[PDB]
């Protein structure tokens, strides 16, 4: 063991290094305390001909452009064209980059969002990618908007509102800005839940290509399909879509990353109306007389918002009816009251 | 007694030499921290642009902020990058120059029977593409007066400035009265920017469609799309090859017949057959088992493949 | 390796300080100073330097007194305030 006696000096040098890094590692808190302003970063690869080529283009908030190479600590998610980065008074170095900005269905919604995050072990053991796009289509009456948003609130994760008129803006070019923004919060921030609705109305493919806004909504929408079919790593936040009609369905939605789990929900018959309406009345005071037969039959061509309005109208006259519990005939009274 | 002390001392020396790897690996990163701390010392640089040069040694610069200045020549750099027309960088002290700042042919694959040739472009792009530049057919809406000429010259101009350029056109049947005037405009611009002194060795494009009656007889003319290949038989040998070299990481039942799965899933592509087998894996992962009975496999082939055949409009 | 070097007068005026802070003791031997510079580039450029207690013997010439702790402390603090310059060599004021 005479040859292994030199290891003690190596360990003394290592512990001496750990004892001497406290100063230069301690000044990080007083030098890199807080960036007082915010500056935008745009990536631009340079070439010097070590003497290696590496630089970046900076843009301050005060509309002043300066020069600085790619510097800082070990970068993993950095080097992207983002904002809200670290900057000192005048050195203008990069130190800290930060991103700027219920009963009848519980299986398909909860699984499709948990398995691409928790079941990675079975993904590595089987080599199978999970489905991404789910299409809650079918005739109206199910209430996919209020029930799908309510179940998205029951997912206990982050929820981001995104509708039709949200992406469609008065100016041009903003659609891709809100797509890269929904991918900023969703893709860049924590995994959130985004539910859009009425995709069939904007998925119109006309023959006369002279006047159709829905084809610019197919430029932003098919640009999202470019950012899903073109971008293989779709393991992050998915795109959940739903339509109220099967009149004009986009044929280019046939992909695992795209809308694959197209679950057909038919007209809300006594069973389905008893399901979504048992959800709508699973907590309120329901008297032991609501057979749901006549009132579930009279709910024809009534969406979940209009059926919720029927529940409100049932919640209107029961005050003056004298009974503190909602009765059977008050549902059909609300139906015949709205229409 | 004596023979065991060599093995024992070999064990103490072993556990003594197995503890250096837990530190010597992170000491390189710790030293890299001070290396970066010494690398963040070059600060205070600004940018500029050169328009007019009077003296070969001293020229005029144009800052982004708006005020203009004049700088000299540094002893390290040469007159190669000193020529005008190249964006350079400056320093706050003495306005010295550290370095500069750089600014920033056809094939038709259509099949008269069936659809899914866009998924064939997904098969080729998923096989060997190495150049990401996608153009969607829904960007030529032309709801304005009609000026897509500068859109074509600017798009192919960005294809000249950007070396990676392999396009995959699709869904051209719906965009193919004056409905044909814009097609002759954009197509004659394609000839005007493909038959002249254009970099045909770098640009590449693949046009796809869905119907054999809307084949755009203007596009059927040679020139634009010279290499034309029909899809009547979806390359059963190449389909079987894609299934073989793409059926590696996916584990299935022991008794598996490739010819039956190939024959029962035809018409579209072999990569779509790969989507049928990975769909059968997407159901085998729902059945929390590695290998299952081929009944569910035949449910993914028949139900999923026939669902592609029915919903492939 | 090195074709030419660049020496600033600041180190020689620091030798003037070496001749100023003597205190009239009567020794005035070859005070050795730790020369600093930039060895990164091919050309050598001296910016500043410091001193180290150096004393020899009258009869025996092989006697030389240096210090490692003072060199690592002056180099540590000087490197902390200015990391662009590191140790390169030394220099003595003796003509022989």
């Amino acid at each position: 063991k005479i040859m292994k006696s030199e290891v003690l000096r190596v360990t003394h040098e290592l512990q001496a290094m750990k004892d001497k890094i406290k100063e230069n590692s301690e000044k990080i808190k007083v030098n890199k305390t807080l960036p007082y302003l915010v500056s935008n970063v745009i990536e631009l690869l340079d070439v010097d001909p070590q003497r290696k080529g590496k630089c970046a283009v900076i843009k301050t908030s005060t509309r002043q452009t300066y020069f600085l190479p790619v510097i800082g600590l070990v970068d993993a998610e950095k080097l992207k064209p983002g904002d809200l980065v670290g900057v000192n008074k005048d050195s203008y170095l990069i130190l800290e980059t930060l991103p700027t900005e219920l009963d009848k269905q519980i299986q398909e919604l909860v699984e499709a969002i948990v398995l691409p995050m928790n079941h990675k072990e079975k993904f590595e053991n089987l080599g199978i990618q999970p489905p991404k796009g789910v299409l809650m289509y079918g005739p109206p009456g199910t209430g996919k908007t209020l029930l799908a948003r309510a179940c998205a609130a029951q997912t206990k994760a982050t929820f981001l509102k995104l509708a039709g008129p949200q992406l469609v803006q008065m100016f041009i070019g903003d659609g891709a800005k809100l797509v890269r923004d929904a991918f900023a919060l969703a893709k860049e921030k924590a995994p959130s839940i985004i539910f859009i609705d009425e995709l069939d109305a904007i998925g119109t493919k006309r023959f006369d290509s002279e006047k159709a806004g829905d084809r610019e909504v197919q430029r932003t929408m098919l640009e999202l399909l470019n950012q899903l079919d073109g971008f293989q790593p779709n393991t992050q936040v998915k795109v959940i879509a739903a339509t109220n009609r099967v009149d004009i369905l986009d044929p280019a939605l046939l992909r695992s990353g795209r809308l694959d789990r197209k679950i057909e929900f038919p007209m809300p018959n006594e069973e389905a109306r008893a399901r979504i309406m048992q959800i709508h009345s699973r907590k309120m005071n329901v008297s032991p007389d609501v057979n749901y037969e006549e009132l579930a039959r009279c709910t024809d061509d009534f969406n979940g918002a209009q059926c919720k309005a029927v529940c409100v109208e049932a919640g209107m006259i029961a005050l003056r009816r004298g009974a503190t519990e909602l009765t059977h005939e008050d549902y059909m009274e609300g139906i015949l009251e709205v229409q | 007694d004596y023979r065991k002390k060599l093995l024992e001392h070999k064990e103490i020396d072993g556990r003594l030499k197995e503890l250096r790897e837990q530190l010597k690996e992170l000491t390189k990163q710790y030293e890299k921290s001070e290396n970066d701390l010494k690398a963040l010392q070059s600060v205070g640089q600004i940018v500029g642009e050169v328009l007019k040069q009077l003296t070969e040694e001293k020229f005029i610069v144009k800052a982004t902020n708006g005020p203009r200045y004049v700088v000299g020549c540094r002893r390290q750099l040469d007159k190669s990058k000193l020529k005008p027309g190249t964006r350079v960088a400056l320093d706050m002290t003495t306005l010295t120059i550290m370095r500069y700042l750089p600014r920033e042919k056809g094939c038709l694959l259509y099949g008269p029977p069936g659809t899914g040739k866009t998924l064939l472009a997904r098969a080729v792009a998923s096989q060997l593409d190495c150049n990401f530049l996608k153009v969607v057919s829904s960007s030529i809406v032309d709801k304005y007066i009609g000026e897509s000429a500068r859109l074509i010259r600017e798009m192919f101009n960005y294809a000249r400035d950007h070396q990676p350029c392999i396009i995959f056109m699709d869904e051209i049947d719906a965009i193919g009265t004056s409905a044909d005037r814009e097609i002759q405009r954009t197509l004659m611009e394609l000839l005007n920017q493909m038959d002249g002194f254009d970099t045909l060795h770098r640009v590449k494009m693949i046009m796809a469609t869905n119907r054999p009656d809307t084949l755009d007889p203007a596009l059927l003319r040679p020139g634009r799309l010279d290499r034309k290949i029909h899809i009547d038989l979806p390359n059963e040998q190449a389909r079987l090859d894609i299934l073989k070299i793409h059926a590696g990481p996916i584990t299935k039942h022991g008794e598996i017949d490739y010819e039956a799965i190939v024959k029962l899933s035809d018409g579209f592509n072999g990569a779509d057959l790969r989507n049928v087998c990975t769909e059968a894996g997407m159901f085998a992962i729902r059945a929390d088992h590695d290998f299952v009975v081929q009944e569910d496999f035949m449910k993914a082939v028949r139900k999923v493949a026939d669902s592609k055949k029915l919903e492939s409009k | 390796a090195v074709q030419k070097v660049v020496v600033h007068p600041l180190v020689l005026l620091s030798v003037v300080d070496h001749f100023n802070r003597i205190g009239k003791v009567g020794n005035q031997k070859r005070v050795v100073g730790v020369l600093l510079g930039s060895w990164q580039k091919k050309v050598l450029d001296v910016s500043n330097s410091f001193a180290v207690p150096f004393d020899e013997d009258d009869k025996d010439d092989s006697v030389w007194f240096l210090d490692h702790d003072y060199l690592e402390n002056m180099y540590g603090m000087f490197k902390k305030v200015n990391a662009r310059e590191r140790i390169v060599g030394w220099y003595h004021t003796g003509p022989k």
